[PDB]
């Protein structure tokens, strides 16, 4: 491979890292690096901003710990009334509504505390401060957490303002999994048109989003003049 | 603080840098549009900062890119101005890059204000050079004055490049791209 496809190569992958789904590991490094950087901005602000996006993650973190122990008290239970099919699917329907509810409330308070984080980096005022790295390092960090909490509960639409939102920030546009993620929420909108009879000016408006964020996802990891990226053009075309 | 200013500063050097590396690919545009974009070939000419359209747009001899974009009125205006000949094969599947010697954007709509004032033309004098190239980048004023970006304090001259250079010379490489691609 040549110099740019080793690192690209390298930076998708980092990139796919950035964007896994929250764990220990991850946690750890996420909050030590950034009570390094709020050491470094001495910023009573920012420092408020951190400890409530903390305390949103480790909302995040709970319900995990909470999902795996409610299905294991669960999978332990004798079920002495299930002596057909239709009351297996049944009890198993309930389950998820159960584990879907709880996880929907713990997002709930996670993006209050997204939301409390903002609002507080909202009011640091001074561009000079604004354009810190532990300022966009931050801002980053809540917007993306704030985005995979509604992603996995599948409210994509509520994503793209924050996706547009996050693309604007320190180069993120580059970054391969925000593209993928506008184009998978702006098809999501496009199919929503299509299904309720909408109309065609949002049709349009969310296929071509869908396509451009595609294409560009496209160009990020394969890169100009790919086998790939010519593909998307030639489909779009 | 001034560290990350300087920081800043840096990384908008180098993304003026490589989208200015992508800029001096549009050779490959001589020997061969999206909606509202209109490209034309042609020499450097005048003053040596303007770009003269071909009467021979295909011709070999190009050395020159001119490309209008309008909205709705003309919103915007680069001209790329090539170091070297054009490869002597006709075919630009095979054309090579060559460093920018200028680059020329204008604003005429959709105006950026830098502390309150239009930069309405950029002129970049050093394209493929070391990315901090700032005193090579020359800003006319409007509320047109020629300033030194390099003599702006910095935030200024990270807004300038910020808001205007960058996005400008990505907005236009895009565009050359779209063209190529769409008669390659």
């Amino acid at each position: 491979l040549t110099e740019d496809q080793k690192k690209k190569k390298k930076e998708i992958m980092e990139q796919e890292s950035l964007w896994k789904n929250p764990d220990f590991k991850g946690y750890n490094k996420t909050f030590q690096e950034l009570h390094q950087l709020s050491k470094t901005f001495a910023n009573n602000q920012f420092r408020l901003a951190l400890s409530n996006y903390q305390s949103g993650v480790n909302t995040i973190m709970k319900n995990r710990d909470w999902v795996e122990q409610y299905r294991k008290e669960e999978a332990e239970k004798k079920r002495l009334d299930e002596k057909w099919y239709w009351q297996k699917v049944d009890r198993k329907a309930r389950e998820e509504r159960v584990v879907y509810r709880e996880k929907m409330k713990a997002k709930q308070d996670a993006l209050n505390y997204f939301s409390k984080a903002i609002n507080h980096l909202d009011e640091i005022k001074n561009p000079d401060l604004r354009e810190r790295p532990e300022f966009k390092r931050l801002l980053s960090d809540v917007y993306r957490s704030w985005i995979m909490a509604e992603y996995d509960l599948q409210n994509l639409p509520q994503t793209i303002p924050i996706l547009e939102l996050y693309i604007e920030i320190d180069d993120n546009e580059k970054e391969y999994p925000a593209h993928k993620y506008l184009a998978s929420a702006y098809s999501f909108e496009e199919n929503m048109i299509k299904k309720t009879k909408g109309p065609d000016d949002m049709l349009f408006k969310y296929r071509y989003k869908k396509n451009v964020h595609l294409l560009r996802a496209t160009e990020l990891k394969y890169g100009k003049d790919s086998p790939e990226y010519k593909h998307i053009v030639n489909v779009i075309n | 603080s001034g560290k990350s200013m300087a920081d800043t500063e840096k990384e908008l050097d180098d993304n003026i840098s490589e989208v200015n590396k992508r800029l001096r690919l549009h050779t490959v545009l001589f020997k061969m549009l999206p909606h509202k974009t209109v490209l034309y070939k042609g020499k450097p000419s005048a003053d040596g900062e303007r770009c003269e359209a071909a009467d021979k747009q295909e011709a070999q001899d190009n050395t020159c890119l001119h490309l209008e974009v309008f909205d709705f009125a003309k919103f915007k205006k680069m001209e790329l101005f090539f170091e070297g000949s054009n490869n002597a094969d006709p075919d630009p599947r095979k054309e090579q890059p060559r460093n920018l010697t200028k680059i020329r954007t204008y604003i005429y709509q959709n105006n950026f204000l830098l502390e309150d004032k239009v930069i309405s033309v950029i002129a970049d004098v050093a394209p493929n050079g070391e990315p901090a190239h700032n005193d090579k980048i020359e800003l006319f004023y409007q509320h047109v004055g020629k300033y030194i970006l390099s003599n702006v304090e910095n935030p200024i001259r990270n807004n300038f490049k910020k808001q205007f250079y960058f996005k400008n010379l990505d907005y236009f490489d895009k565009l050359f791209t779209k063209i190529f691609d769409y008669n390659d």
